[PDB]
């Protein structure tokens, strides 16, 4: 708050402009990585309520109804095992966004194959 | 008044290994829960501390240079010891401080005092005797304050002179262990500081019986520790960043 | 003194901010290989070897 | 954000612009209790005074000194300073005060000051050129004259040699006016250096005595255990203050704490080594410093061409410290919250988007 | 004296790891590439042109 | 080996922690570009007589 301090920091120019825009650009930029990391695909698929896959067992990487969060078994053991002017900007999708994400990307791929990814 | 002692027998002092005591907190700061590393006047782990013994003969009342930091444990029963002597020639001609804690209270005084040779008390079983100066001339700085207080009590003590201050720091430890130092963690407190800007390079330590006494010395040197605060405040471990390459 | 305050404070939210874009730089990278895997491993049946 | 974009047409988007800064609003400096007075009603009121040949030295310190109390009662017909200044007395700091009390004549009160010439300053009491402080004089007919007269007082009148520096001189040497020698009997040349006041109420303005002390300060290098008073206001709780602590000066937001420190700590740090709690020195309570909710503002804009309404984005800030909507990103202000999702067109953070349509959320 | 040599040779070391971090990135994805050509063109046959 | 300037430098913080870490990465990140392009099999073959 001091008002010499800052008196002094205006004969410096632009130089906490330039540092509040490349911290911008990193900010904006981590969206964009997962925007195109798990936002791949524009239809939310959902697995069909009958889990008959001719044997095979999905249920570690399924969503958890149980759960709150709507996460996998394995999703959720990643989340647990993972651990002055300053702003800390939360990410523009949050964890639960993600793993609607990933749950669409896991129905499409177990209902469908590789043709949701090519189009319908 | 002052008496020569001769019924002494001659014995050279011992040394003993320091442990892992001897860590005082370095700021008025609480912490909780973190790691915090600082360069202060610290005494290094497991050092060689001098071993001053009284036993019956054993009356070891020597005097000894302050050089930057000196620290006193004292495995103290009954209390035996009742002052400490802080100066530089211990005479009339400079200034030293007189530190003393006698039957009543504690009483810190900045004056020019003659001080004896050899300065001892004596209990009559009541205390009636006080040989420990001859002449008191100019006074500068009297202080009054708190009392402080198989051997079962612990004293720890460390004392520095920064920049005028003089900061004493302490801690009461019940101890069971009858012959030397124990092991164990144990974390000072500062106790008191006192504004004495004065010199100070020499110290010393404060028929008839020699009663169970026993203290030690060790001194404090430059250097860097890791501090551990818990989430109440108190520092549980410490790290000495230059004892031995895994604390490094 | 309030100006070497300033440019030392100042030296240092650049350093902050140079590391911060580096990171960013390499962050990138990995995410860019990360949809990559996503399309061709996920979407797809890969060909590639590894 | 046309400033700060520095052009009149905005494409949409959301931009920062400026940052949120709650203002402090009162001043809190809260100091420990005024305790340890130094003895003063012992020396400027006391029974009775030293002789000026032989004045006596009290020290001054480990002891604050309220020099107001002083300093604002009107006794003392001279009050002047010579080495610093009587309103910033408050203020400073020294390492010790000397007091040099002693009775002289109402005439000779002005000789005690540097750069003066005549007998009480060459041969009763001599300043320095150099003196720091204060030299205080109040009238004493009412205690020190007698009826009879006040006869204890003795000054010195004749020496060799001019006084050095608060040097004392307490022999009673017989003085030789002229050249003849004298053993200590007094002859025709011969007379004895002390002489006793002629002190008598029925004099006038100029032959009453006067009490004089005499301050000087000494700045050594020992801590200066003489400084002023302390004012400590009132405390003001869970607002955006101005905060000075016992020398922690900084501002924040003053609320309870369930931290427990030891009796000795007064500051706290957190992991950061930024300051989180003190110990306030009136009431051995800890209050915890949280930081005035700053904030990144970012303004929600469509492109000019197609409106000039925009939303408002207080990024982190309770919208409680600020059509008015709280989000997990901030306080967004100016939008509509609908219940509805659609496709996200302006990013805020957090889930939550911005589209013109009205702005809605 | 020692404080201007201080900053001169800091901003000096400062330059040096920010074009040396520079470089590293660029060399790790040069690294990066040669492992995917290890991958894909040593250990099978790929079908991707160039 | 200037004890002075060590420590008028300790007043500027950790600067050469940043740089010893930084550096201390790309050294470590040299040893893993090696290994990731030329330890791709735990196996060792060796061609036949
Ligand atoms: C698919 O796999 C899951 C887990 O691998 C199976 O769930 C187990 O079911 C048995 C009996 O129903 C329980 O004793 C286990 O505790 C379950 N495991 C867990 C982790 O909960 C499930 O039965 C399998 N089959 C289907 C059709 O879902
Ligand atoms: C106890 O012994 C010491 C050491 O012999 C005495 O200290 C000396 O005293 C004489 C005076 O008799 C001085 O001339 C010496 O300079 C002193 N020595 C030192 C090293 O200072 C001490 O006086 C003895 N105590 C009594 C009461 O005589
Ligand atoms: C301490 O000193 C004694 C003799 O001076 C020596 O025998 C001992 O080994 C020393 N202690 C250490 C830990 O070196
Ligand atoms: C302890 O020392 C103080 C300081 O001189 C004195 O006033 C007091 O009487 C002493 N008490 C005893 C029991 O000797
Ligand atoms: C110190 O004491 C001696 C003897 O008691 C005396 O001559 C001298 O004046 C004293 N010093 C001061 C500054 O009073
Ligand atoms: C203190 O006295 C000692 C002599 O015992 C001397 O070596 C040292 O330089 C003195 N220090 C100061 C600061 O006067
Ligand atoms: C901190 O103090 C509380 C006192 O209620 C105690 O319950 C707790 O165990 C202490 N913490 C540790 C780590 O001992
Ligand atoms: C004399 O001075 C002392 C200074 O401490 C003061 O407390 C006292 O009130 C004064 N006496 C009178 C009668 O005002
Ligand atoms: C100071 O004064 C306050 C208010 O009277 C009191 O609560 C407190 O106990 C006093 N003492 C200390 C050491 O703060």
């Amino acid at each position: 708050d001091s008002t010499e301090c800052s008196n002094l920091l205006l004969q410096y120019g632009s130089f906490c402009t330039q540092l509040n825009r490349a911290l911008t650009g990193i900010a904006v930029e981590q969206d964009k990585n997962t925007q195109e990391v798990f936002a791949q695909v524009k239809q939310i698929y959902k697995t069909p309520p009958i889990k008959d896959f001719g044997g095979f067992n999905f249920s570690q990487i399924l969503p958890d109804p149980s759960k709150p969060s709507k996460r996998s078994p394995i999703e959720d053991l990643l989340f647990n095992k993972v651990t002055n002017g300053l702003t800390v900007l939360p990410p523009l999708l949050t964890d639960e966004m993600i793993a609607q994400y990933t749950s669409a990307l896991l129905a499409g791929t177990i209902t469908s194959g590789w043709t949701f990814g090519a189009g319908p | 008044q002052c008496v020569n002692f001769t019924t002494r027998t001659q014995l050279p002092p011992a040394y003993t290994n320091s442990f892992t005591r001897g860590v005082y907190y370095p700021d008025k700061v609480f912490r909780s829960s973190v790691l915090h590393s600082t360069q202060d006047l610290f005494l290094p782990f497991f050092s060689n501390v001098t071993w001053f013994h009284a036993i019956h003969k054993r009356f070891a009342n020597p005097v000894l240079p302050f050089n930057d930091g000196v620290y006193f444990a004292s495995t103290e029963k009954s209390n035996i010891i009742r002052g400490w002597i802080f100066g530089t020639t211990l005479d009339s001609k400079t200034q030293s401080l007189l530190i003393v804690n006698n039957a009543t209270n504690v009483v810190i005084k900045v004056c020019e005092f003659q001080f004896c040779n050899d300065p001892f008390l004596g209990v009559y079983y009541m205390e009636s005797e006080f040989r420990v100066y001859s002449s008191a001339n100019n006074c500068t700085f009297e202080y009054v304050s708190q009392p402080f207080l198989n051997f079962k009590n612990l004293r720890e003590f460390v004392f520095k002179n920064i920049d005028g201050y003089f900061k004493i720091y302490s801690k009461h430890t019940p101890i069971n262990l009858v012959r030397g130092l124990p092991q164990g963690f144990s974390a000072l407190e500062p106790l008191v500081d006192l504004p004495i800007g004065i010199n100070i390079t020499r110290f010393q330590t404060l028929g008839w019986t020699a009663g169970a006494a026993a203290y030690y010395v060790g001194y404090l040197q430059p250097r860097t520790f890791l501090l551990k605060y818990n989430e109440n405040g108190t520092i549980t471990d410490a790290v000495d960043c230059a004892l031995d390459p895994l604390s490094e | 003194q309030i100006d070497r305050l300033i440019t030392g404070r100042l030296q240092s939210l650049q350093t902050y901010v140079t590391q911060q874009l580096i990171r960013a730089a390499e962050i990138r990278a990995s995410a860019n290989l990360a949809a990559t895997k996503m399309s061709e491993c996920v979407l797809g049946q890969s060909k590639r070897v590894d | 954000t046309k400033c700060t974009l520095k052009s009149f047409t905005v494409e949409k988007g959301i931009y920062q612009t400026s940052n949120f800064r709650v203002q402090p609003t009162e001043s809190i400096v809260r100091f420990p209790n005024i305790t340890n007075l130094c003895p003063f009603g012992e020396v400027f009121n006391a029974t009775r005074f030293a002789s000026v040949y032989a004045w006596n030295r009290k020290r001054i310190s480990n002891c604050v000194a309220d020099y107001s109390v002083l300093y604002n009662s009107a006794s003392f017909s001279t009050f002047k300073c010579y080495g610093v200044s009587p309103t910033k007395l408050n203020d400073l700091c020294f390492t010790n005060v000397y007091a040099d009390s002693f009775v002289i004549r109402g005439d000779e009160v002005r000789q005690i000051a540097p750069g003066q010439t005549g007998n009480i300053a060459d041969y009763n009491y001599k300043l320095p050129d150099d003196f720091t402080g204060c030299v205080i004089a109040w009238n004493s007919n009412n205690l020190d004259s007698k009826v009879g007269g006040n006869y204890n007082y003795l000054y010195r009148l004749f020496r060799k040699s001019n006084l050095k520096p608060f040097e004392r001189d307490i022999s009673t040497e017989i003085y030789q006016a002229g050249s003849t020698p004298c053993n200590g009997v007094k002859g025709f040349n011969c007379y004895f250096p002390l002489q006793s006041y002629g002190f008598q109420p029925t004099y006038g303005v100029g032959y009453q005595p006067y009490r004089v002390v005499v301050l000087s300060f000494e700045l050594l290098h020992a801590p200066a255990t003489v400084c002023g008073p302390k004012k400590s206001t009132n405390l003001v709780k869970n607002k955006c203050v101005n905060f000075n602590f016992n020398g922690l000066t900084g501002t924040g937001v003053l609320t309870e704490s369930n931290k427990k420190f030891l009796p000795f700590q007064q500051f706290g740090r957190d992991i950061a080594d930024t300051t989180d709690a003190v110990r306030d020195p009136q009431t051995l309570e800890i209050l915890d410093i949280t930081p005035c909710s700053f904030g990144g503002v970012s303004v929600i804009t469509p492109g000019t061409n197609t409106s000039n309404q925009v939303a408002v984005l207080y990024q982190g800030v309770n919208c409680t410290e600020v059509n008015v909507f709280q989000t997990r990103a901030g306080c967004l202000i100016g939008a509509e919250h609908v219940n509805n999702s659609y496709e996200c067109d302006i990013p805020i953070g957090a889930g939550i988007c911005a589209s013109y349509q009205s702005i809605i959320a």
